[PDB]
């Protein structure tokens, strides 16, 4: 045996999404340590490597696994795997007609309601669904969403009534979830001074984690498929409250302060930075840094609704200036695009071509008929794109990314039990297609149209890449000039500390711990009172 | 509507266990779909495993198994045509277990959710032994170096046939403490077969073209 010391530079908070359970997590983690190895020339057992955790299993269903370390497993790793979710209340249940699982994995509606909540703390991985929001107000909401008469779609739910789409609960839970990464940042940061804390979000967890910036801004950020719009769109205007419809100067001005609060940490008592790599290019100190990484092809952020960062980033004006978000943030913050026809990576352009893709094809995946393109509207003319973002040694190449953006697979009809669609059974890998669907399907016309063949959705593309992590993010995250040989069990401290499974009160008994509005977050809402009225009348017809 | 008919290429072996028993791949217009078969010549047998090309796993895979009426195959998923791909959390690689010669197929799930089925197992080697079978997963960056082991045994308490045993780490002195991080690396020359096959291997010559539809 050959014991060597931990050494890690700066950790990683992975933070996941909406009705996500880390999918990503594992893979990105692979990718990431691969990367930031090549990159800090660790070789050997010197070199970072992943952790690797239990599977799942069947009971048959689909149960996820346990969150624990796999017989050995522990790897030289520096991730911190965060979660958060919604837990019922002891009492409250099923008023919200929600998907529902306990710690166990089992579906809340599959047993008899007498010995439903003897034991198993009801509450489902990463929140509800249809319970998004485009800004940082909507977190502390008392109100949740509201399906009364395309609102807030999240695919893995049919298109073209209102079947899943049962009101959810109040929003605190997003806040709430907040406030425990806001607590794990000062807490890293009280047990551990001068090391690195990276945050790395995804969907709706950007919310989150640009919530806990304001609370407690780590030394870098970065955010995957952001929500965040800097302007209300009608559905915007339809949908939320008054106290929740923010003007565009305050959305801007808030992500701003976001930014300066994140580049306050980019000065520390002196990786080397006097270090160039083997493709001749400098390596970079990267604190205090702010990424807004998107996707071009995203069926959930570039749906009308929404039209969000995550998808068109900061895109420039119509005589071709760069956002003014920009010098709003300053020089930290940074757009990275991960599109098909497009470099990922490489140098620096000034108006990256966002509308017209560069190969024909239409910018949208098989969007044809009038209701699809009303869903998910052509992006406006000539739209274009600044990638500010430094190059990297070993960029993504167009060529490479032509066969980026999916599509059906196979669209045709189903037989019933064997075929390529939601509630089926895929015949290659016996296993079935989407895991979800039990605890979702919760005469036989509707449950025999649960063959849907769900539209992917270039959601989870960008993360789950290997290629963009391992070339791209792991130069773009910092690392501390001093590293720190780890210690034994205090980052397990902070794993367990993360996973709500294993410290949130709010799942052993409900506890919320809601911490206030920073002052970074404005609510200047825009007079759009009226404005209300006018989208409102046009759903009469 | 009026669709053509297909041509589909004549079976060629895609993974030679020995002289007898072979796995291959027949009813395909590609090295990238069909199905493979189990065949062995002294049991006449011939068993469909996998509805997919045997081909997508790019792994290592070591037949040690002597018995006929146990079978374990790496069931993986094209990268490029896959309804999984796009899917919010992605495609997940299996293993086809059959405990009654091929008859009834089980499939055991294994590996992390990924958006590059092929990809993965690139990353990955499989032993196949009598008692069951073994799946290795490197980690780390460049070389096949310190991997966490995956073992399955039969049972018949399970719809599977197999359940995973906790006691792995068999592979390597099986009295020698495994650590956290866990024995970097391992040796598996003595499970090298004699014929020098690890792979799997497909001509891509016996792809049958077609110049249908004109217009
Ligand atoms: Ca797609």
């Amino acid at each position: 045996e050959v014991q060597p010391p931990l050494q890690l530079p700066g950790l990683i908070i992975f933070v996941h999404g909406v009705n996500s359970e880390g999918e990503w997590y594992d893979y990105a983690e692979r990718s990431l340590c691969a990367g930031l190895n090549q990159r800090l020339g660790l070789e050997g057992e010197h070199g970072l490597k992943e952790n690797n955790y239990e599977g799942g299993f069947f009971v048959k269903k689909w149960v996820s696994g346990p969150r624990k370390i796999t017989k050995g497993g522990d790897g030289r790793s520096p991730v911190i795997r965060f979660y958060w979710g919604y837990r019922a209340a002891d009492n409250e249940t099923d008023t919200y007609a929600i998907p529902l699982k306990n710690k166990k994995g089992d579906n809340y509606y599959d047993l008899p309601p007498e010995s439903r909540k003897a034991k198993g703390p009801w509450f489902w991985g990463g929140g509800p669904f249809q319970n998004g929001c485009n800004q940082l107000v909507s977190l502390w909401s008392k109100t949740g969403f509201n399906n009364n008469p395309v609102p807030l779609p999240f695919s893995t739910q049919v298109l073209n009534r209102d079947r899943l789409l049962s009101d959810a609960p109040p929003r605190h839970y997003y806040a709430h979830a907040a406030g425990r990464l806001a607590k794990l940042i000062k807490t890293i940061r009280n047990q551990h001074p001068e090391d690195t804390v990276t945050v790395l979000s995804h969907s709706q967890g950007t919310m989150i984690a640009l919530a806990a910036a304001a609370i407690e801004a780590p030394d870098a950020l970065f955010v995957m498929n952001s929500p965040y719009a800097l302007e209300n769109e009608p559905t915007t205007y339809i949908s939320y409250p008054i106290k929740e419809i923010i003007s565009r100067k305050a959305r801007s001005a808030t992500f701003a302060d976001i930014v300066k609060k994140v580049a306050e940490n980019k000065t520390r008592l002196k990786w080397i930075p006097e270090g160039k790599t083997h493709n001749g290019l400098p390596e970079r100190d990267n604190h205090g840094t702010t990424w807004i990484y998107c996707n071009p092809h995203d069926r959930v952020m570039g749906s009308s609704p929404l039209r969000s960062i995550g998808w068109q980033g900061l895109p420039d004006t119509k005589d071709g200036t760069p956002h003014t978000l920009f010098k709003q943030a300053g020089d930290t913050l940074y757009v990275r695009i991960l599109g098909r026809n497009t470099p990922c990576g490489g140098t620096p352009t000034a108006q990256t071509h966002f509308s017209n893709l560069g190969d024909g094809k239409p910018f949208w995946d098989s969007t044809t008929t009038l209701l699809q393109r009303a869903t998910w509207p052509d992006p406006d003319s000539g739209q274009t794109l600044t990638i500010n973002a430094p190059q990297v040694p070993e960029p993504l190449t167009a060529e490479e990314l032509k066969n980026f953006d999916q599509d059906y697979a196979r669209d045709e009809k189903q037989s019933g039990g064997a075929g390529y669609a939601y509630g089926q059974i895929n015949p290659e890998t016996k296993k079935p297609v989407d895991t979800d669907y039990r605890y979702y399907i919760s005469e036989e016309m509707l449950e025999e149209v649960r063959t849907y063949v769900q539209r992917p959705t270039d959601h989870s593309t960008l993360p789950s890449d290997e290629r963009f992590m391992s070339r791209v993010v792991a130069y773009d995250l910092p690392i501390g000039y001093c590293w720190h040989s780890w210690d034994k069990a205090g980052l397990e401290e902070l794993r367990r500390q993360a996973d709500w499974l294993e410290s949130d009160d709010y799942y052993f008994s409900g506890k919320l711990t809601v911490p206030p509005i920073p002052p970074a977050i404005k609510q200047d809402v825009a007079e759009d009172a009226e404005q209300r009225k006018a989208e409102e009348k046009a759903r009469l017809r | 509507l009026n669709v053509p008919p297909p041509v589909y290429g004549p079976p060629q072996v895609i993974f030679r266990i020995d002289d007898n028993r072979y796995f291959t791949l027949e009813n395909y217009t590609h090295c990238e779909n069909g199905q493979t078969f189990y065949n062995n010549k002294a049991k006449n047998i011939h068993v469909k495993i996998l509805d997919a090309s045997g081909y997508l796993f790019k792994g290592r895979l070591f037949w040690l198994s002597t018995r006929d009426d146990f079978l374990a195959f790496p069931a993986t998923l094209n990268t490029r045509h896959a309804s999984c791909m796009g899917s919010n959390k992605g495609c997940m690689n299996a293993v086809i277990v059959t405990t009654d010669g091929g008859k009834r197929r089980s499939g055991v799930p294994y590996g992390s959710y990924t958006q590059n089925p092929t990809g993965a197992t690139r990353d990955y080697d499989m032993l196949v032994m009598n008692d069951g079978f073994y799946l290795l997963r490197y980690r780390g960056g460049q070389g096949r170096f310190s991997p966490v082991i995956l073992r399955w045994i039969l049972s018949t308490e399970d719809s599977s046939g197999v359940v995973r045993s906790e006691d792995a780490y068999e592979l390597f002195r099986p009295g020698e403490e495994v650590p956290s991080t866990g024995f970097y690396k391992i040796d598996l020359s003595r499970f090298y077969p004699k014929n020098n096959v690890m792979e799997m291997q497909c001509d891509r010559t016996l792809e049958p073209v077609q110049p249908s539809e004109s217009k």
